[PDB]
């Protein structure tokens, strides 16, 4: 139905950017919402029909256009970093439909971008003895921006059973405004499964960062979009 | 006393190229709206006919009916072709009643050539038991229109009781008005050979409920024939009550009229 | 006309949930809409009504008799129903397209811990190193895990995992630090920690 | 053709010669809706007549109020003349004064 490419979007302060909204179904009204962590949806701009658009409660800084009925682009130019959601509307009873949302983070400086470091921590022998279960913890630390996707892979296949990862990342330095982040996940397995040395475990963090179009100068490697993993093997 | 809202549609299809649709709305006994085939709007007949609705609300309600009228007669012509029907009288009777204890009910009845064929029930169109088979085919098409179905429900469940509540308020004084009748007697035709027909006319009363009987003092003559209650152009009512008596039974007889506007001071006319 | 909802709500898994909403100034032509936003996702329509109660497959809408309040009813909540739930009015006339959302109700769904076994374990790094984390796990779902009052000590929030094949669920929080005085016996705030919590040998 | 019109004519006020009044013709109970109604003075059609919107009853049959201002005298006779698919020729109902 509604498309919002891409999932993640990163830009340096004072640069302008335009997020896309494309809908295939034939709806006249279109909406742009803005959501801050742990906050509600705040309406930016809505277009009841082509060539028309009215300002929501926080359009200051935003611009919009409606030239075709399948497209509704939002342009940012004070606190631009947030979760941006596009929606369409049908007639009575007037239900709304939402895009998957785009994640936008704006940095005071491209130097602030760091990929995550990833480490896996092996089950405790006290836990194995006490519960006959075995929990691995994965730690992803030091990354900016907080645009990451963490998965677990067991013997080559992604797993969801026995997994939970933190819904929100952690700020490592809550003062600094472009603080780096940390995120943790658990994968819990039976003791006997962990005790098979032919069982292989990998924690994968997909990082979204600088592009080949960004300019990197530092001797430190360029913090571009990449995968960082860490692994562990069962132990008898 | 009750004041249901009845919205009435009369659509006449003489052939495939000639058709008229005309409507009106009644609140209780009073006509509040008139909707003419010549007009682009449903006309408010009373200063309060708009209820508590905003002008912007009324306008989109006008829009709804305007497109409703167009595609209704479009659709009727389609079904007539589809189902091989000969040329057509359709009637709609829709509306609602407000009961402050939640017992609020509504209706949307459609009739074809003078006979019920279907109505709206809950969420969809439903044929009546006596309706012909072919009506089943039309209801299969009608119930595929989910927007018409959602809209009809909103009008019945939402718009209508809201409207009736606004009309009961903004038209309160006219609804509760009382107008006093006048009465007069006259001689009717001789019903038999030795018989004379006593006629008691009662005209000018509002609202409609009235009581008129011929009487000999306090003895209500069971022979009293009450006519129909017929309308005057000024929204009062008229009533004829007749008695068949023998030559000499006329003397001593009186017509008694009791009406909610008289306040126990009945009218009484002695023959 | 606006709506009012509690800010948060908790409920046990595999039980129905009644999410309340107030709308005292509602008018006869206002629909009641409910949306649901899972974490990191866009809202999703759940249900709507006008004047009669409504039943979908997993959720129902109960409308008070005066239509001044209403209830979204999840027939049977599971852990995946943890979301923000938005109760909205939609003008049936369709005039204003200024479609706005309130703060909604954040619903937390708690795991039914059949045998709480609270413990704090130490986990060593896989790739060599002297680093490690502390795992608070197997505690009852009423336990809250408080943050650390220490700049160089990180404590995550509670998180429930489901070992589906075993029909076993467990809560856990993680804590770590680069500091040299950091140890699992003090990593968590003794006030959130149950009395019978198992602290094993720091062998 | 289905149901034939009932026809009733009456005055708004008591008939008093020389005094202004209204002549009413009420036609009801008919179907289908097409119908022709005239009020007649001394047999001729009265030009300035008025009528309410066509309506119908719970049983779907139609009804219609025709009316006009008039001043009765002893010389003039009045009636209502109705034609309908169910009538082979127009039906004329006279206004019975007294
Ligand atoms: C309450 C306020 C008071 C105001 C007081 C004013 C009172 C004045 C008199 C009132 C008389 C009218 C009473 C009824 C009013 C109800 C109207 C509601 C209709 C809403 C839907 C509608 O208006 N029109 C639909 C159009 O919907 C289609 O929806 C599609 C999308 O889903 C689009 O593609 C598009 O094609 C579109 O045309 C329409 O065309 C037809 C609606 C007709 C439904 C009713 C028919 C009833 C059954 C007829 C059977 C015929 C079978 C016999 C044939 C021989
Ligand atoms: C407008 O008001 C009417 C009447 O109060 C509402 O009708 C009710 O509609 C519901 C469905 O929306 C019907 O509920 C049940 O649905 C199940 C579906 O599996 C069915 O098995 C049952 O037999 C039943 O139909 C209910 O019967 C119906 N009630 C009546 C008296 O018809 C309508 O939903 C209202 N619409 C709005 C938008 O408020
Ligand atoms: C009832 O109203 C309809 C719609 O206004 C009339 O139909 C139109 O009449 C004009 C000219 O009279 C034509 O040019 C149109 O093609 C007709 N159809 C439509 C859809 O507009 C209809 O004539 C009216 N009925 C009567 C009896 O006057
Ligand atoms: C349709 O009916 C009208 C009135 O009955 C008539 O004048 C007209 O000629 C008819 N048209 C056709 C095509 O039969």
């Amino acid at each position: 139905g509604i498309t919002q490419s891409p999932k993640y979007l990163f830009r340096k302060e004072g640069q302008n950017v335009t997020l896309s909204c494309e809908q295939n179904l034939n709806h006249d009204a279109m909406y742009w919402y803005r959501q801050d962590p742990g906050q509600g949806l705040r309406l930016i701009y809505y277009s009841q029909i082509v060539n028309d658009f009215q300002k929501g409660d926080i359009a200051e800084g935003y611009s919009v256009s409606r030239e075709k009925k399948e497209s509704f682009p939002l342009t940012v130019t004070k606190n631009p970093t947030a979760f941006y959601l596009c929606a369409t509307s049908v007639g009575r009873p007037y239900e709304q439909y939402f895009g998957p949302g785009t994640r936008l983070t704006v940095t005071e400086d491209l130097k602030n971008v760091f990929p995550p470091e990833v480490a896996v921590f092996e089950p405790s022998e006290a836990e194995i003895s006490h519960t006959q279960k075995a929990t691995l913890v994965c730690l992803a630390t030091g990354f900016y921006p907080d645009h990451v996707e963490l998965s677990w892979w067991v013997n080559g296949k992604e797993v969801h059973s026995g997994v939970c990862t933190d819904p929100q990342p952690l700020k490592e330095q809550p003062a600094l405004n472009d603080s780096r982040y940390a995120l943790s996940s658990r994968l819990r397995v039976s003791a006997t499964f962990w005790q098979n040395p032919r069982n292989h475990f990998r924690c994968q963090v997909q990082f979204y960062g600088l592009s080949e179009n960004d300019e990197w100068t530092q001797d430190r490697a360029k913090p571009v979009t990449q995968i960082v993993s860490a692994e562990a093997w069962g132990r008898a | 006393r009750l004041f249901p809202l009845r919205c009435l549609q009369i659509s006449s299809f003489a052939n495939s190229s000639w058709t008229r649709t005309d409507g009106l709305a009644w609140l209780g006994e009073l006509q509040t709206h008139s909707w003419s085939n010549d007009s682009d709007t449903v006309r408010s007949l009373k200063p309060w006919s708009q209820g508590t609705f905003s002008d912007q609300q009324w306008e989109t309600l006008q829009h709804i009916f305007r497109v409703y009228r167009s595609s209704f007669t479009r659709d009727v012509k389609e079904f007539a072709k589809m189902l091989r029907l000969s040329y057509l009288e359709l009637q709609v009777s829709a509306g609602c009643e407000v009961h402050p204890g939640n017992a609020s009910n509504n209706f949307f009845h459609v009739a074809f050539q003078g006979k019920d064929i279907l109505s709206f029930q809950g969420t969809s169109w439903e044929p009546t038991q006596e309706a012909p088979l072919w009506v089943n085919l039309a209801i299969q098409v009608l119930n595929q229109d989910k927007w018409t179905r959602e809209t009809v429900q909103w009008l019945l469940n939402g718009t209508c009781p809201q409207f009736v509540s606004g009309l009961l308020e903004s038209g309160k004084s006219e609804l509760k008005k009382q107008v006093k009748p006048k009465a007069w007697l006259s001689r009717g035709p001789s019903p038999g050979p030795g018989r004379l027909l006593l006629v008691c006319h009662v005209s000018g009363f509002y609202p409609k409920p009235v009581w008129v009987k011929w009487m000999r003092g306090e003895q209500e003559q069971q022979g009293t024939q009450p006519g129909d209650i017929l309308p005057n152009a000024d929204e009062t009512w008229y009533l004829r009550a007749t008695l068949d008596v023998v030559a000499g039974e006329a003397a001593g007889l009186s017509c008694r009229v009791k009406h909610s506007s008289l306040e126990g001071q009945d009218i009484v006319l002695y023959q | 006309a606006k709506t009012t909802q509690p800010n948060s709500m908790e409920s046990n898994e595999e039980e129905p949930v009644h999410l309340p909403c107030n709308h005292s100034t509602i008018s006869g032509t206002d629909y009641i809409h409910w949306y649901r936003q899972l974490p990191s996702q866009g809202p999703e329509y759940v249900i709507h009504g006008l004047t009669s109660n409504v039943n979908n497959r997993m959720a129902s809408l109960a409308i008070a008799e005066d239509r001044k309040s209403s209830t979204l009813i999840l027939h049977r909540a599971t852990l995946r129903d943890a979301a923000v739930y938005y109760c909205i009015l939609r003008d049936g006339w369709g005039g204003t397209y200024k479609y706005i959302f309130g703060t909604g109700t954040r619903l937390k769904v708690l795991a039914n811990i059949q045998n709480p076994d609270p413990a704090v374990y130490q986990l060593r790094d896989s790739k060599s190193s002297d680093k490690s984390v502390c795992l608070f796990t197997d505690f009852d779902s009423q336990t809250n895990v408080s943050q650390s009052k220490d700049s160089d000590v990180y404590i995550t929030d509670k998180c429930v995992l489901d070992m589906r094949s075993m029909d076993f669920k467990s809560n856990s929080a993680v804590a770590w630090s680069n500091k040299s005085d950091f140890a699992c016996a003090n990593a968590f705030n003794n006030s959130i920690i149950p009395e019978d919590t198992f602290f094993p040998s720091p062998e | 053709i289905q149901r034939t019109p009932k026809i009733q004519v009456y005055s708004r006020h008591p008939a008093e010669n020389g005094k202004s009044n209204f002549l009413n013709c009420y036609v009801s109970g008919f179907h289908p809706s097409d119908i022709e109604v005239d009020l007649l003075k001394n047999g001729e059609r009265i030009e300035k007549v008025e009528h309410s919107d066509l309506s119908f009853s719970k049983d779907w049959s139609f009804y219609l109020l025709y009316y006009t201002e008039f001043t009765p005298t002893e010389k003039d006779e009045y009636a209502c003349r109705v034609n309908h698919v169910t009538l082979s020729q127009p039906k004329i109902v006279k206004w019975d004064r007294d």
